[PDB]
RNA sequence: GAUCUUCGGAUCACUUUGGUCAAAUUGAAACGAUACAGAGAAGAUUAGCAUGGCCCCUGCACAAGGAUGACACUGCGACAUUGAGAGAAA
RNA sequence: GUAUGUAU
């Protein structure tokens, strides 16, 4: 254990808050995990889509699966890689 | 889905980047099994 | 006034290629086999616009420096009456800019591969090219019938043994305007592009020749009276004692001399 | 860095006067008072343009 | 409108509009179908590393892969002559 | 008969 360094208060929550992007409002917990839990399965769909890897469907339940089945060209532009996959795996959990 | 929200498409894979940071909010407020709900506060994109 | 000439809309929902397009959420397209039915194999327009019977006032015609509705030269603009764009034909007074087609849609560097809605900027064309059918020779009756509705032309050619047309246009916004109109219609469907520079050399000189005279007409309101009065002066005179009288009185140039005297 | 969330804002309005040069002709001057202004990026927006590589 | 106060007269509040189309064939991915051909090192089989960029995909990656990822040239010449013989032109 | 490219 360190101590501390000495700096002011950067807080990335506060600054996103102050542009004209974001808005506030107060609602149940739920809600907003839910709002979270699509969000996630959105911003990752169109992932896929935009790499045109459109023959792969993710379930409701980030599970990532092959429709087709592939080449082994057409295999080498799936292969999504170690970010995305934790990525994903972080959402299975905030959806269960 | 809709062409609608053509223009936004843009910024919601620019949200990908946060959304790490928004599970680990979400979780440090789990609302603890006495409480039979929990109000919260959000900051929400207005590309929703 | 005006007229809607379809008051309900179309509303978009498909499957085509049946067993899965599957839908590209980014771009918002099907994907799938047989490529080639999307390249080729445009289905008929279900409506075209009469000039006569449909045109008329608009809530643009009050505002100065509108543009036309695009929906309009396709023959389908649901609000027609109350539209906020023009319902005319392009006159030579309607004017526009360099960066922006008639329509309002900004133009681009330069084209396309398949020739789209839309040309470049850096070129200019008062051309159509077109694919159409071809019954007898009554073709050239039936082609100078309808083309010359959608505005005044310059030159109607018709080749007979590929069924083609190049057709040029008095003013360039009547080309744009008129492409979209004749696009996608029957007399398969008329198939309406930009148009190459036409081979050979003579031909392009002809019209290198007839840009040029644009362009010498553009200029020519510029230039000073002075040198105005003397081209003309010239060529009525075609004089000399009048040019030595001139010269005699001159011996910012202009200005300087006058404001000595 | 591209600076995550870090957006910061050049928020004063930068006035200037601008005096035209007889461009085609007609009304020469007059002077007009330009009122810039920086529009705030929005902090998602990822990259608005490809790298192109030319000799 | 509200608060003072002569019916005059104050005082408080001040210019919106994140737009690549205004209505999914002709202005923002190509892949896929089909046909051909069908995988470096001078017998044949065979690991590889590099090498050079207007070739690029996968990848958080200044790891690593993708056939060793794929593709890859090698006449000229800064011209003397010698000595003899024959030819046409001054 | 694909890995990998050429043509419509
Ligand atoms: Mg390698
Ligand atoms: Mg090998
Ligand atoms: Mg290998
Ligand atoms: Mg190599």
């Amino acid at each position: 254990m360190a101590h501390p360094k000495s700096h002011t208060n950067r807080s990335l929550l506060r600054q996103l808050k102050n542009t004209k992007f974001f808005q506030s409002t107060s609602i149940d917990w739920v809600e907003a995990g839910l709002q979270v839990c699509r969000q996630g399965y959105n911003m990752l769909q169109l992932l896929i889509h935009r790499k045109g890897l459109t023959y792969l469907h993710l379930d409701y339940n980030c599970n990532l699966k092959p429709t087709k089945t592939l080449t082994t060209k057409e295999r080498k532009k799936s292969r999504f890689g170690n970010a995305f996959h934790l990525m994903r795996e972080i959402l299975r959990l905030t959806k269960l | 889905s809709s062409r609608k929200f053509r223009a936004d498409k843009r910024s919601y894979l620019g949200a990908l980047k946060y959304l790490p940071h928004a599970v680990l909010k979400l979780l440090e407020n789990m609302p603890m099994p006495w409480e039979e709900y929990r109000e919260v506060k959000v900051l929400y994109h207005v590309t929703g | 006034p005006a007229r809607k000439q379809i008051e309900t809309r179309p509303e978009y929902e498909m499957e085509p290629e049946q067993p899965g397009q599957v839908y590209n959420l980014w771009y918002n397209k099907w994907s799938g086999g047989m490529r080639q039915d999307p390249l080729k194999s445009q289905v008929k327009s279900e409506t075209r616009c009469v000039i006569s019977r449909d045109s008329g006032y608009t809530k643009a015609d009050k505002n100065p420096g509108s543009f036309f509705c695009l929906y309009f030269a396709r023959g389908m603009c649901s609000e027609g009456s109350k539209c906020e764009y023009l319902h005319r034909l392009p006159k030579d007074t309607d004017f526009f800019n360099a960066n922006v087609d008639c329509f309002g849609r900004e133009k681009h560097a330069d084209y396309r591969d398949d020739m789209g809605g839309v040309g470049s900027f850096l070129r200019q064309n008062y051309t159509l090219y077109v694919g159409g059918i071809t019954p007898t020779d009554d073709i050239e009756e039936i082609v100078s019938r309808h083309f010359a509705e959608w505005g005044d032309i310059e030159r109607i050619r018709v080749l007979n043994s590929r069924g083609i047309a190049f057709i040029t246009y008095l003013n360039e916004a009547n080309a744009q305007f008129a492409k979209e109109a004749m696009a996608h219609q029957s007399l398969e469907c008329l198939n309406v592009r930009w148009a190459t520079t036409d081979p050979n050399p003579a031909s392009q000189a002809r019209n290198q020749r007839r840009l040029e005279e644009r362009a010498a007409n553009a200029v020519k309101k510029l230039l000073p009276k002075q040198f105005l009065l003397d081209l003309e002066e010239t060529k009525n005179g075609k004089x000399x004692x009048x040019x030595x009288x001139x010269x005699x009185x001159x011996x910012x140039x202009x200005x300087x001399x006058x404001x000595x005297x | 860095q591209p600076k995550s969330a870090v957006v910061q804002q050049r928020d004063d309005p930068v006035y200037i006067r601008y005096t035209p040069s007889n461009q085609m002709g007609q009304a020469l001057s007059k002077q007009r008072i330009i009122k810039m202004v920086t529009a705030e990026q929005d902090p998602m927006e990822p990259p608005k343009f490809r790298h192109k590589k030319v000799p």
